[PDB]
RNA sequence: GAAAUGAGAACAGUGUAAAUCUCUUAGCGAGGAACAAUUGGAGGGCAAGUCAUGGUGCCAGCAGCCGCGGUAAUUCCAGCUCCA
């Protein structure tokens, strides 16, 4: 089971990798960023439609210049995209991915 | 929904992206003043237009493009 | 019947009765007690302020976008105000701590459209217009 | 089958060129059900200068919904005004599942609904009755319209809709007042129409004397009708 | 600065900014009387309106009333001199019936053109702005001049300009003064 | 195709306590991005697109209100056109 293979997308400049910490509501969440900062993310109008996100998922996060404290949830990684990220050496090898 | 390139929420995004297209250089010019309202009266409220079926009267902007000005003149 | 006196000596009761019931009309109420003067503009048309923060504001349902905004410190009031920044990438024309000119959004004290609760817009930056700047007539 | 075969006694009386004028029908208060009788008095030979040119206008077209056996079934309503600018006006409306259908049926309806507006004088009585004899009132649903007579050349002071009706009636000069929910276009139209109709209902002082006593067309023309065609 | 000169407003703006029937009528007016600029028709409307308020107030009044007699007389005398009213209608009621179509027809443009002095309702409006026409003892450079029935006699070209026997203008001069 | 003329600019004359401007007037001053009007709008309210227009793809943004934008946008950014 999976949605069609598409290229694992990396953190471009202005984005950061993140892991979901707790659930807020209104389509919001607290994320731990591999920037090293906690932020409060909002979920994309795109993602609100397609991909349901939950706790401890690994997500890509589009950042904001002005408010660093808020960030936008961009895309969710499939656990395989994640293990691949670890392979590539983008995100640290000690991280908990749950199924 | 796997197509993403730019950061979401960047400030000038759509305006910056838009190609710069230059305004066409006009042969001659648009008459200012009374003469303009003359022009309008002509192409709109003039006798020949009135003579035609008021329910079949053709709406002022119907043509964007010139191919239908060619179809209008024929 | 009609619950209302008709009589020629009834004049004052009539007029007093109105001088009372008139208070239920809102614009009258808000007018009559100073309400205007206490608002962040102090009755005024526009105001100048300083920019504390550039802030994004997530739009009301059912719309999603990030409304570019600023929190301004009004120079007359020293009250803090949350104001919207119009058109496209105009949030860029703003630097933190500039002089900024701010007006109502057209609902006279209330928020418009999808931006929740935000009652003000940005008009001028330093000395110049956001319009002047947008269309690129002048430079900051 | 472009030839009209009358199904009404009145229809026969009209087609065969017997009842003189339209207003006469109105006078003897003969019900018009046949939307032919009306096209009769308004000839389609098309001479552009007559003020007796009969006019039709679609006013409303509404997508009406129904919830039926798990489906949502749409039809169209339409409102139509018919009038010669000289004294005569009608209003009609029809529901059908095809638009041009609603329109045709509503035109027909409006014709069946023809009514004689009365035209009065504001001030000194000189030439063309430019307005109504009295102030009167249309009532439809919540809505109310009051028509008050205006001096010469005041023109029609009234909302887009009742204005359109009034122009069709040929009231040149008038003052309007409206109560109720006026955005309900059918009620607004209806009101204006009924109002315009009440002009002849009002007994003004000039109507006070003994009227003429005539025999109904049907009694006079009885011989004609009982021939077998 | 204290100053006692009086305030004016020549026109008025419609309750309803966009309505087809009205806009169309206004453009038929602008078309036929060769105006520019809707407010011209609006100020004509204003003028007519003034006339009508007058007639109305006077019709409030008793027919015997001194005021209606004098001021009514004055209003109609005022019509003739402008030829807004025909000989036969001297009754106040006919004032109300005044058309903007009649009143615009009293324009100096409308007059010059219809006098075969100009080829076009437009030709006119330049001409009387070109300083090419005299009315009465003056030279009228204004299109909006309402025409005295009496001065309709003397409308001819300026003795100043060509068409008046005056020197041919700078154009003909500069063309002709360059030989071969 | 030549006529017409003011904006401009000037001798003079008018005007002023003087100066300026007006007004009257010689010598001058019109064929094209010049002597070239804008400011707001084309979904409804509300006049004006039935662009097989390009960009963006719920982003940037629009929207007084209803709403438009999630890949064929009548609503954003633009070009053309059209309206007030
Ligand atoms: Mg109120
Ligand atoms: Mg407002
Ligand atoms: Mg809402
Ligand atoms: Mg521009
Ligand atoms: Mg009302
Ligand atoms: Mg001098
Ligand atoms: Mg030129
Ligand atoms: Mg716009
Ligand atoms: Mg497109
Ligand atoms: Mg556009």
């Amino acid at each position: 089971e999976n949605e069609t293979k598409r290229e694992l997308v990396f953190k471009e400049e202005g984005m950061e990798y993140a892991q979901v910490i707790k659930m807020l509501g209104n389509g919001r969440l607290e994320v731990f960023c591999f920037d090293g900062k906690r932020r409060i993310g909002h979920i994309c109008g795109r993602l609100k439609k397609k991909v349901w996100i939950s706790m401890d998922d690994i997500v890509l996060v589009g950042l904001r210049d002005f408010q660093d404290d808020k960030c936008d949830i961009l895309l969710k990684y499939l656990p395989d995209e994640v293990r691949n990220l670890k392979q590539y050496g983008e995100i640290d090898e000690n991280i908990k991915i749950n199924d | 929904m796997g197509r993403m390139h730019g950061t979401l929420a960047k400030a000038g995004k759509v305006r910056k992206q838009t190609p710069k297209v230059e305004k066409k250089d006009k042969p001659r010019k648009t008459p200012k003043g009374r003469s303009y309202k003359r022009i309008l009266y002509n192409r709109r409220y003039a006798p020949h237009i009135l003579a035609t079926d008021p329910k079949k009267r053709k709406s002022p902007n119907w043509h964007a493009g010139k191919k239908e000005k060619m179809d209008a003149a024929a | 019947g009609v619950g209302k006196p008709r009589g020629i000596r009834a004049g004052r009761k009539l007029a007093r009765h109105r001088k009372d019931q008139r208070w239920a009309d809102n614009d009258f109420n808000k007018r009559l007690l100073g309400s205007r003067w206490r608002n962040p503009f102090m009755g005024a048309s526009h105001a100048k302020g300083l920019v504390t923060e550039k802030i994004g504001i997530e739009s009301k349902q059912p719309n999603s976008a990030v409304r570019k905004c600023v929190r301004v410190l009004l120079r007359k009031n020293s009250k803090k105000i949350a104001a919207f920044v119009p058109m496209d990438g105009c949030l860029n024309f703003l630097a933190e701590n500039d002089e900024v000119l701010v007006a109502g959004l057209g609902r006279q004290g209330h928020a418009v459209g999808d931006i929740p609760g935000v009652r003000f817009k940005v008009v001028c930056v330093k000395g110049i217009s956001l319009l002047a700047l947008f269309k690129g007539k002048k430079e900051k | 089958k472009n030839d009209w075969q009358p199904q009404t006694k009145l229809g026969r009386l009209v087609k065969y060129g017997k009842i003189s004028s339209l207003d006469e029908i109105f006078k003897y208060s003969i019900p018009i059900k046949e939307p032919e009788i009306i096209d009769h008095f308004y000839p389609k030979n098309k001479d552009v200068q007559a003020e007796h040119k009969l006019m039709e206008e679609v006013l409303q077209i509404t997508p009406v919904q129904k919830q039926t056996q798990a489906g949502q079934r749409t039809r169209f309503k339409g409102f139509v005004v018919v009038g010669d600018s000289n004294g005569h006006i009608g209003l009609g409306w029809k529901v059908a599942k095809e638009v041009q259908g609603a329109i045709k049926g509503a035109i027909t309806h409006a014709k069946l609904n023809m009514v004689p507006v009365r035209k009065g004088y504001w001030g000194n009585k000189i030439a063309n009755a430019h307005t109504i004899p009295q102030k009167i009132t249309g009532k439809s649903g919540s809505v109310r319209i009051r028509l008050v007579p205006a001096p010469r050349g005041t023109g029609i002071v009234a909302a887009p809709i009742p204005k359109k009706v009034l122009q069709f009636a040929g009231v040149q000069d008038i003052y309007t007042s409206s109560q109720g929910c006026t955005r309900t276009r059918g009620n607004f139209l209806k009101a204006t129409y009924y109002a315009l109709a009440n002009t002849y209902r009002y007994l003004t002082p000039d109507f006070w004397g003994k009227p003429e006593d005539n025999e109904l067309p049907f009694e006079t023309f009885s011989e004609f009708l009982h021939t077998k065609a | 600065g204290k100053t006692y000169i009086n305030t004016s407003k020549t026109y008025s703006t419609p309750r309803r900014p966009y309505e087809k029937e009205r806009l169309d009528n206004e453009m038929k007016l602008i078309g036929t009387f060769g105006l520019k600029n809707k407010r011209e028709v609006w100020r004509v409307q204003m003028i007519l309106a003034k006339f009508r308020k007058a007639a109305r107030e006077l019709l409030t009044l008793d027919p015997k009333d001194p005021r209606r007699l004098f001021e009514g007389s004055a209003l109609l005398r005022r019509m003739f001199k402008y030829g807004l009213l025909s000989e036969q209608e001297r009754k106040l009621d006919y004032v109300l019936g005044l058309t903007i179509h009649k009143l615009m027809e009293r324009r100096l443009q409308t007059r010059v053109f219809k006098l075969n002095l100009a080829n076009s309702i437009h030709h006119s409006r330049v001409l009387i702005r070109q300083r090419h026409i005299k009315v009465g003892k003056n030279l009228v450079n204004v299109p909006s001049f309402m025409v005295r029935t009496d001065s309709e006699k003397s409308i001819d070209f300026a003795s100043t300009s060509p068409l008046g026997g005056g020197r041919e203008g700078r154009t003909k001069r500069k063309n002709a003064k360059k030989s071969a």
